[PDB]
């Protein structure tokens, strides 16, 4: 089975600047390597066919190069619309495979998230469940980690998070993390905290509340 | 113009069967090999299967071989995917893609969503995310609604009947261990507006015919 690996996994590009992303094949595939662009929840589209051939209707700024195991996709003078996921795919041998993708986003100034913690509502507590929400608003870059602490004890496996796509207006991301406990488990503890680590913060920020 | 339109996607229980179709137009269908490519939530593109021009030959990815059957009907300009023994992992957007001389996938459809779950149709419970001085920073206060325990996707969330759009963030839904979805929708407003301005999230869930308006009080 031919495995394709893409590098980098994530890249941030300033508009009008040049960007080169790569695709590595486990075994030689000659020129049987194709590139696709995919925007969130949208249909993918072919950019470059057979490693270096431009496809009809693709802007002139997109180009491809490579043979054997090493392939590159270059975007000369990046446009705002070029922020997307880019995939490579090999048609050299069955079963056909895709690379894991490279997410290209718009580069902007670093912005630390504004962090807020929400205790569960009294209405939800009545039903027997407590959902504690940690909101990370309008941050850049996309990389951010949330650490739930209950009476200073680090939590694991009882939280789920969701991140928005890059905002078309200010180029930031927002993240929501929900800590889910039963009413009985929630009442056994006093202090609920969410610790946020991001490039925009020198020290990880903690937002907390007292249950009682 | 070359067009591919997938259909047949929906909610299916684990172990059951589902047949997808892909309607092709704007080209001679029998000239091209055809493929199925899928994308599971938060995952990359995954090649599923290929069928050659006359349907005489088929090849499958290891993940579907022995469970899925690719077929075609050239007079109907249609590509099929017969899916059997469906598992939770098979939940994905299924794309129909035209094959150019067994090389690149030159044209793709819009995709059809397949949801493999043993969960039943359920309306959401809507809970407020109450604003205060604790949700206040730099003259702005954050508030929201937690749209919990619904199935299947999607839900639509608007604020003050769509009049409030600035400062709104509606997060992608999360699939809980229960098999039910959950999402939060937040809004950031001037902190001085709390107590003077009314904030209501309008939650609509079409599959269960549920409409819930929740007053978010400070």
């Amino acid at each position: 089975e031919i495995v394709l690996t893409q590098s980098p996994d994530f890249q941030s590009v300033t508009p009008k600047e040049k960007v080169t992303i790569t695709c590595r094949a486990s075994q030689s595939i000659g020129s049987s390597l194709h590139w696709y662009q995919q925007k969130p929840d949208q249909s993918p589209k072919l950019l470059i066919k057979y490693a270096s051939q431009s496809f009809s209707g693709v802007p002139s700024r997109f180009s491809g190069s490579g043979s054997g195991t090493d392939f590159t996709l270059t975007i000369n003078s990046l446009e705002a619309e070029d922020a997307a996921a880019y995939y490579c795919h090999q048609s050299s041998s069955l079963p056909f495979t895709f690379g894991p993708g490279t997410k290209v986003d718009i580069k902007r100034t670093v912005a630390a998230p504004s962090v807020f913690i929400f205790p569960p509502s009294d209405e939800q507590l009545k039903s027997g469940t407590a959902s504690v929400v940690c909101l990370l608003n309008n941050f850049y870059p996309r990389e951010a980690k949330v650490q739930w602490k209950v009476d200073n004890a680090l939590q694991s496996g009882n939280s789920q998070e969701s991140v928005t796509e890059q905002d078309s207006k200010d180029s930031t991301y927002s993240l929501s993390s929900t800590l889910t406990l039963s009413k009985a488990d929630y009442e056994k503890h006093k202090v609920y905290a969410c610790e946020v680590t991001h490039q925009g913060l020198s020290s990880p920020v903690t937002k907390s509340f007292n249950r009682g | 113009q070359v067009q591919l339109v997938e259909s047949g996607g929906g909610v299916v229980q684990p172990g059951r069967s589902l047949r997808l179709s892909c309607a092709a137009s704007g080209f001679t269908f029998s000239v091209y090999g055809m493929n199925w490519v899928r994308q599971a939530p938060a995952k990359g593109l995954e090649w599923v299967a290929i069928i050659w021009y006359d349907g005489d030959n088929q090849y499958y990815a290891d993940s579907v071989k022995g469970r899925f059957t690719i077929s075609r009907d050239n007079s109907k300009n249609t590509l099929y995917l017969q899916m059997n023994g469906l598992r939770a992992e098979d939940t994905a957007v299924y794309y129909c893609a035209r094959d150019l001389r067994t090389g690149p996938f030159d044209y793709w459809g819009q995709g059809t969503l397949v949801t493999v779950s043993s969960a039943s149709t359920k309306g959401p419970s809507v809970f407020p995310l109450a604003p205060s001085s604790k949700s206040t920073s730099g003259g702005t206060a954050a508030l929201g609604c937690l749209v919990k325990d619904y199935f299947p996707e999607p839900v639509t969330v608007s604020w003050n009947s769509g009049a409030l759009t600035s400062g709104v963030h509606t997060f992608p839904a999360v699939l809980q261990s229960s098999g039910l979805y959950s999402l939060s929708s937040v809004v950031t407003v001037p902190s001085s507006s709390l107590g003077t301005q009314t904030y209501i999230c309008n939650v609509n869930h079409k599959p269960s015919n549920t409409k819930v308006d929740k007053r978010v009080a400070p």
